[PDB]
């Protein structure tokens, strides 16, 4: 009943498919990398360049 | 050139408009109605008049309630933003005993706010509503208290305790009985933060708006004697 | 011998100096601990401060020398900086007493009546009332003494002694001490019935299942004060009344323990658990 | 009928085997031979006053400029980030307000509160453009799609797709059992995420309207979700003082960040422009910074009198700000 649609999107979730976990790690730490040097809390930028200052 | 001064006149505008509404915020205090099912809160409000908001007056001091029925939950995440109210009114329905058990369900849900993290520092004012039903079953009632809570058949009476002007010795004993089981909880737990105010009101009565009033002065007093270590 | 005194009177400057600097800076340095109720306690703190910077150690260096190296200007700008600090110094203690008064008794109006604009004016009023009796009277000859040794020591620049007549010596006295004491007396006694009546309604109400803390309270904060004080301010009215009846060194002795009340009140008016806090992570 | 409630046990261990031959190795042992990003300390640069009481909600602009907040006194302040003075003050109807939301375009702000209505406001005409109704309960988060459309989430666990222009739901999502805590929209905005109570976390479709995902890592209360940049991870922050990255395409958590010095709740979580750095907001009244790749903590932002309540990045990434009962903003840098 209730339970049917409950039972027919539990089904839904079950057909899917899925990467390795090594894949998704590899792609977030090359994202990672690659942004690694275009962002000023991580890397602090020259004292003349930032507006709060 | 031109931005800064432009700029310069609204900042003063605003800053003079909340210089302004600071005075009225802090002269207001806040109240929360709070209180179980059936038990009463709607003719208390009418009487004394998702959200539903009230502003009164008097003696010149400004007063401001709220009632929390819209959103009535069994699971109350809501009561977070309530912290930093004056007082919070309790209104439970004296005469039902029986029905349903519904003072039990009271009587946890009055421990279970008394507890809160969050309300630590909250007084509550009580008032036990349905005064004149609970007489009309006790005085010769089929059903009796000690049927439903076993305790009641041992207590008698406080000898200090004051009763009013032509009541029966069982209605006296029966009604502060209910009022102690209430007190226990909060002078279990209390440690001086805060504390409770005990009420014996019915329907009809209009008095209680001096109740509250009073109620407010004495807990604003004891929070400032408490402060300077007088207390 | 003479060590020893002056071996003391370091102790008590660096005591005096260091507990006000550390309450100035806690108070000023903090956000939280900005209130109505602080402005009057920095302002105490700075009296002290000022009183602890300025005339006690060149009192205590005329005392140990015997004879005073400075020029006549230099002694009486001594004595009106030191008449000005005692005065301002308790006429705080009587504003901070009745605005406990108003905090307690009138909760509602409490907001209202005491705001940031008023305790400004407040304190500035304070201060020029002290300095008007302490710079005004002494810059002029006003309070200068007629009889023999008074004329004849003003003269010479070598002994500065402090020689008035009848009416300074009352005035300053009336001004500076007893009209503070009624006050501050007749408040904590109202404070003091508020407190019983409300302990009699606790107990009234919930004495089934369950007055030491405000007598204490009360017992301190005006036994040092009147204690440290009040011996002072009953000899400077006999000496005066009474021609030979107080010597010179009992009279000394009374006033420099007066000066020790400026290094009690940090540690009377600042045991709140906020002021802990603060002095915590100021001192580390 | 029984056979039916039998019938979906099959379904759920189906799930279990998939999810666990997926899995064939932890993030921490591939991430173990990077240099780590050192000690990073941070200054506060700008302090806001003038809200009489405590704030609950801000969102940076669009444009790395302005910022609004709401507070408990019911009003709304638009602030200027770089001159530090104040440009709009909106009065409320209602004294409660529990989020804002500011529009990509920078013409409309919209806010909602304790009772169940949702208010927009007009910048550049301040005046009640429209009012949203149809929620049985308090509402928790407001994110503008767009300039005609809105998504909200509120406590009767439903979330719903709204239309300005006619002032009728659209799409209603349904599938949670207890309140609804967060959102957060994709970069391309055809997906968004939800934090629920009954820690739960769903992945919706907004152009299908029905549930995709579901992940059960947490024990308590979720209170604050926030996107990965790249938009296959998300991070959620719970309150029994833990904080989860999970995968969209793995469809199973990677790491988790805790530490057994603290044991308060998490009330907001956000990420860098880069995604390197995972912040978020404690009840102990200050904030820490953690490692999103190692789990290693690497800074504490200290300072605030009071719980903090509200976290944002810029777009630009060159600053973040704090919101906290004590009624002060602060700029960080
Ligand atoms: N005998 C008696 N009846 C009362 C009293 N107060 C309220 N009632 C009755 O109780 C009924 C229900 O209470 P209401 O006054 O409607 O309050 P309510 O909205 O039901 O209270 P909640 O359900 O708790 O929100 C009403 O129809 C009243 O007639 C009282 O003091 N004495
Ligand atoms: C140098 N000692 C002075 C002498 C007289 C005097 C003092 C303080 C307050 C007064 O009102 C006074 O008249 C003493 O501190």
């Amino acid at each position: 009943a209730q339970a049917r649609k409950l039972v027919e999107q539990l089904k839904m979730e079950a057909n899917i498919d899925r990467i390795k976990v090594s894949k998704a790690a590899a792609d977030l730490m090359a994202y990672c990398e690659a942004h690694a040097k275009e962002d000023p809390l991580l890397t602090p930028v020259p004292a003349s360049e930032n507006p709060f200052r | 050139r031109n931005e800064e001064k432009a700029q310069r006149e609204a900042n003063k505008k605003i800053e003079k408009q909340l210089q302004k509404d600071k005075q009225v915020y802090r002269a207001t205090h806040r109240l929360l109605l709070l209180g179980a099912g059936e038990s009463g809160k709607s003719t208390i409000v009418k009487q004394m008049r998702g959200i539903f908001e009230t502003k009164f007056q008097v003696d010149k001091v400004n007063f401001h309630m709220f009632d929390v029925g819209g959103q009535r939950d069994e699971r109350r995440k809501w009561i977070q933003c309530f912290n930093d109210v004056t007082a919070i009114i309790f209104v439970v329905a004296s005469s039902s005993y029986n029905m349903v058990n519904r003072l039990q369900e009271a009587l946890n849900l009055f421990k279970s706010i008394w507890n809160n993290r969050w309300l630590r520092t909250i007084s509550v004012i009580l008032f036990l509503n349905k005064q004149d039903l609970l007489a009309e079953k006790v005085l010769a009632g089929k059903s009796k208290i000690e049927d439903y809570f076993p305790e009641f058949a041992r207590y008698t009476t406080p000898e200090d305790a004051t009763p009013e002007p032509g009541e029966d010795p069982r209605v006296t004993r029966a009604k502060y009985f209910i009022r102690d089981e209430f007190l226990r909880i909060s002078t279990a737990s209390g440690d001086g933060r805060h504390y409770c105010y005990p009420h014996f009101t019915c329907a009809v009565d209009t008095e209680n708006i001096r109740r509250v009033f009073n109620d407010c002065r004495d807990i604003i007093q004891r929070m400032h004697l408490r402060q300077y270590e007088l207390l | 011998w003479v060590v020893g005194m002056g071996i003391v009177m370091s102790l008590i400057v660096l005591a005096i100096v260091f507990g006000n600097v550390l309450v100035i800076t806690a108070i000023a340095k903090f956000e939280r601990l900005q209130t109505v109720t602080n402005y009057f306690i920095t302002s105490l703190a700075c009296a002290d401060l000022v009183m602890g910077l300025a005339v006690v150690p060149f009192g205590a260096a005329h005392i140990l020398t015997k004879t005073w190296t400075f020029g006549n200007f230099w002694c009486e700008f001594w004595t009106s900086i030191d008449v000005l600090c005692v005065t301002a110094s308790i006429e705080t203690l009587c504003v901070i007493a009745v605005d406990r008064y108003f905090a307690i008794t009138s909760p509602f109006k409490y907001q209202s009546l005491l705001t940031k604009n008023k305790a400004r004016v407040i304190i500035l009023m304070v201060w020029i009332v002290s300095g008007l009796t302490s710079f005004l009277p002494i810059q002029m000859h006003w309070y200068r003494a007629t009889h023999q040794e008074a004329i004849n020591c003003y003269a010479e620049e070598t002994c500065c002694d402090f020689f008035t007549n009848q009416a300074y010596a009352i005035a300053s006295s009336i001004v500076s001490f007893y009209v503070p004491l009624v006050i501050m007396v007749f408040v904590y006694s109202r404070v003091f019935q508020e407190a019983k009546r409300q302990l009699q309604k606790i107990d009234k109400s919930e004495g089934r299942f369950h007055e030491h803390k405000a007598l204490k309270t009360l017992g301190i904060i005006m036994g040092t004060f009147t204690l440290c004080w009040l011996p002072f301010f009953i000899v400077n009215i006999v000496h005066v009344i009474q021609d030979n009846l107080i010597r010179k060194e009992v009279y000394i002795l009374l006033n420099w323990i007066g000066y020790v009340n400026s290094g009690f009140n940090p540690l009377i008016y600042c045991r709140s658990p906020d002021f802990r806090i603060a002095f915590q992570e100021l001192l580390c | 009928l029984d056979q039916l409630r039998q019938e979906a046990e099959q379904l759920k261990n189906q799930i279990r085997d998939a999810r666990k031959a997926c899995a064939d190795a932890t993030l921490s042992q591939i991430t173990n031979n990077i240099d780590p990003v050192g000690r990073i300390q941070m200054r506060t640069r700008r302090t806001l006053r003038g809200h009489l009481a405590k704030i609950y909600a801000m969102h940076w602009g669009t444009d790395s400029r302005l910022l609004v907040s709401a507070s408990q006194d019911g009003k709304l302040i638009i602030w200027d980030s770089y001159t530090t003075n104040k440009v709009h003050a909106i009065p409320l109807r209602s004294s409660w307000v529990m989020t804002c939301a500011y529009a990509p375009s920078g013409n409309y702000v919209a806010c909602g509160g304790l009772d169940n209505i949702c208010s927009i406001y007009n910048l550049k005409t301040v005046r009640v453009s429209r009012e949203l109704a149809g929620h049985t309960g308090y509402l928790s988060c407001c994110r503008f799609l767009d300039d005609n459309q809105i998504v909200t989430s509120s406590g009767d666990t439903t979330c719903a797709l709204w239309d300005i222009e006619t002032g009728q739901q659209t799409t209603t999502f349904t599938g949670h059992t207890g309140d609804v805590m967060s959102l957060s929209l994709a970069p391309d905005t055809r997906l968004f995420v939800s934090g629920a109570c009954d820690a739960s976390a769903k992945l919706w479709d907004v152009r299908e309207g029905m549930c995709r995902q579901t992940f059960t890592g947490h024990e308590s209360d979720i209170n604050a979700i926030c996107f990965f940049p790249n938009g296959n991870a998300f991070a959620t922050g719970s309150d029994d003082a833990t904080c989860r990255l999970f995968d969209l395409r793995a469809d199973q958590e990677l790491m988790t960040y805790s530490h057994d010095n603290i044991i308060c709740g998490i009330t907001s979580v956000s990420f860098s422009k880069s995604g390197r750095l995972l912040l978020a907001g404690y009840d102990d009244f200050n904030c820490n910074v953690w490692d999103a790749l190692k789990a290693d903590r690497a800074g504490v932002l200290a300072g605030h009198d009071n719980r903090v309540s509200c976290l944002g990045v810029t777009d630009d990434g060159m600053a973040v700000a704090t919101g906290s009962w004590d009624s002060f903003l602060k700029i960080w840098n």
